[PDB]
């Protein structure tokens, strides 16, 4: 699971 | 896209509307796929201004734009997440969880998940600032399906990051506070919510048996077993990790996995075309065969021994290593009849073939297994039948060679085998 996520 | 110089000029103006437009420009700049200039934005000193914009209740657009800008900074490296934390963003984001604007609340959820996801210390710092109560309050509706799907996925992901990381694991009180909501999300009909809830459970069961028990006591093992059978690989992967973690625990915890029907899924898992699923399924089996004789018997009754022979015969090498472990645990703990049955299903030849592996650990594990099987053959008086049999598939030669082998316990155990039985 992604640890950090960018909002594009 | 604006230049950083122009963003700074607008944010430094004495005009809220000019500040809003410059913050939006910062958000768009930080949102571009190739190489956002995060460090330039930080070096310009803009984080403290974004953080102060979070508190502008009278201007919800600049709250949203600055929240989004900070989310994308906090999604970067640990040093970039730290810069956001060091600007005071954690309590400002927690205050926005209660916002009447759903897009702002969601942005704050996202940001806190990025911060908590950075590591154990920031996770615990988010918890100390009081994030859990207002996060859980966002899910206090009678039917989760009335929530926007994206909103719900974001909340689930952030809760799973609060369950994540070790040394230390999350505070026990925080885990107990979050777990009833996780149980609910584990029954929600959305593939991404299910996947991330399974990941959260996988984190909470990755530890000592006391931690496993907190999860098992909520009664989720049958649902995890059901999710083991999902068609979506993003669901099966964390559900299998959670199940595999649980069977590292006590015999009684392992029994709840068996009682829930998990063994019926393992014919498919042990032949799964995704290498990592096969590996983790075989690892899981190796901890079940480390259990009681009646649990080994249930592995037998479910027809899983031929599948272990299969993965030992042909699989990715790391999976074959887990299969070797499963065999050594089976023969260490099993009855004579269980070991006879293992030999009748064909374990000897693939065991011996793996003695050619250039890996010291698997050779040790296999030699242990062979000795365990001889000890069963001794009790039956059939050591020579097994010896001839090792001989016929070429196992004697590969044991002979390891007399001439670097590692000490290898040639020690190899020597003893040939002396005693050959």
């Amino acid at each position: 699971m992604e640890w950090k996520r960018v909002k594009g | 896209n604006w230049s950083v110089e122009d963003i700074v000029k607008g944010i430094n103006s004495n005009n809220l509307e000019s500040q809003l437009q410059a913050t939006q420009a910062a958000r768009k700049l930080l949102s571009r796929e190739k190489q956002p200039p995060i460090d330039n934005i930080i070096r310009a000193g803009l984080i403290p201004k974004f953080v102060s914009f979070l508190g502008k209740t009278d201007c919800s657009p600049i709250q949203f734009e600055s929240a989004w800008a900070l989310t994308n900074i906090a999604s970067g490296t640990s040093e970039q997440t730290k810069a956001v934390v060091d600007g005071g963003a954690i309590p400002a984001f927690i205050s926005l969880l209660a916002s009447p604007h759903a897009h702002i609340s969601e942005q704050a959820v996202w940001a806190l998940g990025n911060i908590a996801g950075d590591g154990s210390a920031f996770r615990d710092l988010v918890i100390k600032h009081g994030a859990i109560d207002p996060l859980l309050a966002l899910l206090a509706v009678p039917d989760l399906s009335t929530l926007a799907c994206g909103y719900l996925r974001n909340l689930t992901w952030t809760l799973s990051n609060l369950c994540r990381n070790k040394n230390p694991a999350p505070p026990l009180d925080a885990v107990e506070q979050i777990l009833p909501t996780l149980v609910r999300l584990l029954h929600h009909n959305d593939p991404e919510v299910l996947a991330d809830s399974c990941w959260a459970i996988s984190y909470l069961t990755d530890g000592p048996n006391e931690r496993i028990e907190m999860v098992v006591k909520k009664g989720v093992v049958p649902q995890l077993v059901k999710l083991l059978g999902a068609t979506e690989l993003p669901i099966v992967t964390p559900a299998l990790r959670a199940i595999g973690n649980i069977v590292t625990g006590t015999d009684e915890q392992t029994q709840k996995v068996i009682d829930a029907g998990a063994l019926a899924v393992f014919p498919s898992l042990l032949t799964n075309p995704k290498t990592n699923i096969q590996k983790e399924a075989t690892w899981t089996m190796s901890n079940i065969t480390a259990g009681r004789q009646d649990q080994i018997q249930q592995v037998v009754n479910h027809g899983l021994v031929p599948f272990l022979v299969g993965v030992l015969s042909k699989a990715d090498f790391k999976t074959q290593k887990e299969a070797a472990w499963a065999i050594t645990n089976y023969t260490s703990g099993g009855t004579v009849e269980q070991i006879v049955y293992l030999v009748h299903c064909g374990i000897i030849e693939p065991l011996m073939n793996l003695l050619s592996a250039k890996d010291t650990k698997i050779i040790q594990v296999i030699l242990d297994a062979i000795s365990n099987i001889f000890q069963a053959a001794e009790k039956l008086g059939e050591t020579e039948k097994l010896s001839i049999m090792i001989e016929e598939c070429g196992g004697l030669d590969k044991i002979e060679a390891l007399q001439r082998h670097e590692n000490e316990s290898v040639y020690k155990a190899s020597l003893n085998l040939i002396e005693k039985y050959f």
